[PDB]
RNA sequence: ACAGGUUUGGUCCUGGCCUUUCUAUUAAUUCUUAAUAAAAUUACACAUGCAAGUAUCCGCGCCCCGGUGAGAAUGCCCUCCAGAUCUUAAAGAUCAAAAGGAGCAGGUAUCAAGCACACCUAUAACGGUAGCUCAUAACGCCUUGCUCAACCACACCCCCACGGGAAACAGCAGUGAUAAAAAUUAAGCCAUGAACGAAAGUUUGACUAAGUUAUAUUAAUUAGAGUUGGUAAAUCUCGUGCCAGCCACCGCGGUCAUACGAUUAACCCAAAUUAAUAGAUCCACGGCGUAAAGAGUGUUUAAGAAAAAAAAUCACAAUAGAGUUAAAUUAUAACUAAGCUGUAAAAAGCCCUAGUUAAAAUAAAAUAACCCACGAAAGUGACUCUAAUAAUCCUGACACACGAUAGCUAGGACCCAAACUGGGAUUAGAUACCCCACUAUGCCUAGCCCUAAACCCAAAUAGUUACAUAACAAAACUAUUCGCCAGAGUACUACUCGCAACUGCCUAAAACUCAAAGGACUUGGCGGUGCUUCACAUCCACCUAGAGGAGCCUGUUCUAUAAUCGAUAAACCCCGAUAGACCUUACCAACCCUUGCCAAUUCAGCCUAUAUACCGCCAUCUUCAGCAAACCCUAAAAAGGAACAAUAGUAAGCACAAUCAUAGCACAUAAAAACGUUAGGUCAAGGUGUAGCUUAUGGGUUGGAAAGAAAUGGGCUACA
RNA sequence: UUUACCAAAAACAUCACCUCUAGCAUUACUAGUAUUAGAGGCAAUGCCUGCCCAGUGACAAGUUUAACGGCCGCGGUACUGACCGUGCAAAGGUAGCAUAAUCACUUGUUCUCCAAAUAAGGACUUGUAUGAAUGGCCACACGAGGGUUUUACUGUCUCUU
């Protein structure tokens, strides 16, 4: 009955496991490099802010944290 | 709903149109790449004489010729409309017959 | 919308898609004239002509009219008016830049934070506070002229033009390139408006009058286009034979097509008619158990809503600690036995094994419970104690704190269970079901992860049982809310943001494809579902005689031949044949004959194709009890319709039954056996529908066939 | 840290992770006592670290691979082979990664870089001789390591004075 909208779910989920699998480290490789831009662009929106501000140099006591690599 | 909850989703709008093969144009001129044929879907069968175009929009795509017989070259502009084809599978471009190098479908009588 | 078609064997329900109306471009087919209106691909490049002059100098004018929609979420509305200009005996008046806000104003929250975006000082450019905006949408991003007696904006590009590229028709004509997009390089200032003028008047590609165009109305002079399965107005004969083609949706074509091409008749528009693309129109003041939709829970902020009642108690199992152990299991000893464990059945396995007697640790909590408490939910039912169950009690988020199992990290635990893996079987294979081990893992402490069919698929708080049955199920509703739902997939997906996660969670699209996807229901059919009762040559058990091996008879099937056909699962196979040496005879090989059996016939004759066109005869379910008109019922009806202390059914018809036949009975056999099923069999019994053959697919003579390397069904005769 | 005097490195060490060995007293270890102390392994972090006890050791017949060490054929099938047959093994090489500082073929194929590249980077990839603590894979920072590009600079060079 509703089970066939059901098992629709099941194996369109099931199929997608496998693909997690297989796909797995090409997904990792993808996925830190698209941190990898992440925190490029959280960086050019803070220099894009000295640089309207005024400041040549970023303020005093500015070494501008990784968040998005951070790690353990 | 409740009130207050169609006041801040407010009145339904009705959504802008989402154009066809055309993109919004009655017609388009296109530039034929190769003639070949394909396979209809599934009760009923024959195959069909079909083409591929380029057009003014830059894009490739496949489109139909209506009628039987026809004198088809690559390189031969035709005018394309929107006619859909219920027989294939996303053939929505159908050439118009009577300009360009597409004369009418010959008359036997 | 007065709605219509379209999901299914069928009925409702939900639900998109499509048709029927009106408008604009372009195209294909056609087009007689005039009149009125409107003329438009292209902020791409622009040959030639012209669009600003007037006037006694000076001066006044010279994107004003006119063009375009490039740009900008621009802006509509509504205050308040500087300055320009007109009038004039100094204040009236026409535009109105800039500055402003009651209110309204394109999409997108997968753009959620912007990053100095504020204020106090009147001190006179220095100081002083720490603000401002924003989930009632700030800050973005995408696309866009307009709300139309007009309004907004641009004027070669750099938003702005000092400067730089560079050398400007988005004035009227016209021209390249480009695009589905095609007006005259035309005439005058005669009317109006404008610019100057004292004034006649001068100029004006604004404009007026033409010229070009079926682009829209009017009118006649002018007839051509589409359609004819259904929705939806209207059809005949051929041709083609899942081919060529056709359709907006359903769909049409497989040899008899009203859907195709072409006729014939018709229908409806009409100087137009169809096709394609955009509009106008079109959701939800509807809904959320099962259909898409009530988030896993609770509280609060914002923001709302409100008569009176609205704190009583466990019939005792919230949660967190600290301690405790009843039955079982097991270490490990002591006796005894050689087996023990395990399945449908066996192997493997263990015999450091089993039984009995002893015994802590860890784990898990019989019975009470046929109870219905506690907790917000997840959850909670061995024992005792300590701590302890928010709120004078409406709603409430993305904020705040929780959240079963499984999972991750570190440290302990390990009787038992167990993914995994390894053996053993089961099997075509068995990565499983069945057995044997044994691990992560269930257990404790700390920290995560934040998901469930987290479901009672039923939101919270007041109410009522009044109206009322789509269907089922947990009967039907108001009121205040908050959350959510705009076809189906694609999709517990791709991108984004955030998160002690980095095969995760959260939030969540589109290209593409389809005309459906779905909820409930009805009748069958089926079920290696459960239950009852049966099978009487009938399934098992049981009785008798055979087949399959052999020889031979005969029928198929293959091979062999110039050389029939048909049957071919039960329901073909000593079959049509209760009968082929010629004949029968359809067959092949040659030869011959063309009103060529008849009263007559541009007519005969055709064992030519169709048994999926049929009549006739039959097979089969089946020695099955039903099948069918006439009615009548059912808060609708697809359909169903019985109960004998009977609840809506009555019914002639036809089966079965009853009688006939087996020379009397009784029995048995024989016959009988409806309706339908298997497009079952046969156009070769014959007869015919449709198509074919007609000096031949017809009619005659003559001769020729039916051979076995096998393979097999059935028989007969045996093996004594 | 290393070859004083031809090698400073990609060797070694190292935080970390991991095995083994130890229940204890006056000279080491240690005036210590298993969170300790010795014999080694591999190199932090992050994700991981697959299957194999037959051989050789090692331990206590039996048990061990973060011990030494290993981790397959031969045919048939819709060019390939998910599927099938059969043999052999203790298991039959997984996750990654990949023309590599990886026998040969070899200047593998293609894309980018350059006017032209046996270079360099990216892919593809059976490497039948990659591959998981004789560690596999990414990644920060680091390097008088080893390669390639660009800027700038120059007597390196045209071509010397
Ligand atoms: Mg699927
Ligand atoms: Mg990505
Ligand atoms: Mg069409
Ligand atoms: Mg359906
Ligand atoms: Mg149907
Ligand atoms: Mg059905
Ligand atoms: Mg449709
Ligand atoms: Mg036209
Ligand atoms: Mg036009
Ligand atoms: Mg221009
Ligand atoms: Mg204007
Ligand atoms: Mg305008
Ligand atoms: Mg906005
Ligand atoms: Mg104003
Ligand atoms: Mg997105
Ligand atoms: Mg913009
Ligand atoms: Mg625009
Ligand atoms: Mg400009
Ligand atoms: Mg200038
Ligand atoms: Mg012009
Ligand atoms: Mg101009
Ligand atoms: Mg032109
Ligand atoms: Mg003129
Ligand atoms: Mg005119
Ligand atoms: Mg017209
Ligand atoms: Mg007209
Ligand atoms: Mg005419
Ligand atoms: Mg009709
Ligand atoms: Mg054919
Ligand atoms: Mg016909
Ligand atoms: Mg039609
Ligand atoms: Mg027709
Ligand atoms: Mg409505
Ligand atoms: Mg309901
Ligand atoms: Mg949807
Ligand atoms: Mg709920
Ligand atoms: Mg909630
Ligand atoms: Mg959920
Ligand atoms: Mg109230
Ligand atoms: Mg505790
Ligand atoms: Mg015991
Ligand atoms: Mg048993
Ligand atoms: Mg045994
Ligand atoms: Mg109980
Ligand atoms: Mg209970
Ligand atoms: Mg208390
Ligand atoms: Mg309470
Ligand atoms: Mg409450
Ligand atoms: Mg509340
Ligand atoms: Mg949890
Ligand atoms: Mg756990
Ligand atoms: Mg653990
Ligand atoms: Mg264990
Ligand atoms: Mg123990
Ligand atoms: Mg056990
Ligand atoms: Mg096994
Ligand atoms: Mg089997
Ligand atoms: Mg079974
Ligand atoms: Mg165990
Ligand atoms: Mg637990
Ligand atoms: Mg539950
Ligand atoms: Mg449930
Ligand atoms: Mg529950
Ligand atoms: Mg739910
Ligand atoms: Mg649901
Ligand atoms: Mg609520
Ligand atoms: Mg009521
Ligand atoms: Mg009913
Ligand atoms: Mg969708
Ligand atoms: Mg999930
Ligand atoms: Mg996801
Ligand atoms: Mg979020
Ligand atoms: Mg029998
Ligand atoms: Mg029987
Ligand atoms: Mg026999
Ligand atoms: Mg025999
Ligand atoms: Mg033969
Ligand atoms: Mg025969
Ligand atoms: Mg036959
Ligand atoms: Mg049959
Ligand atoms: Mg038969
Ligand atoms: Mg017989
Ligand atoms: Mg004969
Ligand atoms: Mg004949
Ligand atoms: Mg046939
Ligand atoms: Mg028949
Ligand atoms: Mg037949
Ligand atoms: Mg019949
Ligand atoms: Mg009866
Ligand atoms: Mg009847
Ligand atoms: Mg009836
Ligand atoms: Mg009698
Ligand atoms: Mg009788
Ligand atoms: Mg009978
Ligand atoms: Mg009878
Ligand atoms: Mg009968
Ligand atoms: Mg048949
Ligand atoms: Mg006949
Ligand atoms: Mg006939
Ligand atoms: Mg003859
Ligand atoms: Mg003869
Ligand atoms: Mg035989
Ligand atoms: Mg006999
Ligand atoms: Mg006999
Ligand atoms: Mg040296
Ligand atoms: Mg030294
Ligand atoms: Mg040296
Ligand atoms: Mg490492
Ligand atoms: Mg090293
Ligand atoms: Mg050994
Ligand atoms: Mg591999
Ligand atoms: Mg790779
Ligand atoms: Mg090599
Ligand atoms: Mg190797
Ligand atoms: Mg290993
Ligand atoms: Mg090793
Ligand atoms: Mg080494
Ligand atoms: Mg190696
Ligand atoms: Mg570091
Ligand atoms: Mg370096
Ligand atoms: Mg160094
Ligand atoms: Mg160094």
């Amino acid at each position: 009955k509703n089970i066939l909208k059901i098992r629709r779910r099941k194996m369109n989920h099931h199929k997608y496991r496998k693909l997690v699998k297989r796909t797995r480290f090409l997904r990792r490789k993808v996925r830190e490099g698209r941190l990898r831009q992440k925190q490029v662009k959280f960086e050019r929106d803070l220099k894009r802010i000295w640089q309207k501000a005024g400041l040549k140099e970023a303020p005093a006591g500015w070494q501008t944290p990784k968040i998005y690599l951070k790690n353990q | 709903a409740t009130l207050n909850q169609m006041h801040r989703l407010g009145p339904p709008k009705h959504p802008p149109g989402k154009m066809g093969p055309t993109a919004g144009r009655p017609q388009l001129k296109g530039v034929v790449l190769r003639t070949f044929i394909r396979k209809p879907k599934k009760p009923n069968s024959a195959n069909r004489k079909c083409c591929r175009v380029r057009l003014s929009t830059g894009r490739e795509a496949v489109c139909f010729i209506p009628g039987e017989g026809h004198s088809l070259q690559e390189h031969h502009v035709v005018l394309v409309q929107g006619g859909r084809t219920q027989d294939l599978p996303g053939v929505k471009l159908t050439v118009v017959r009577g300009k360009y190098d597409c004369g009418h479908v010959q008359k036997k009588k």
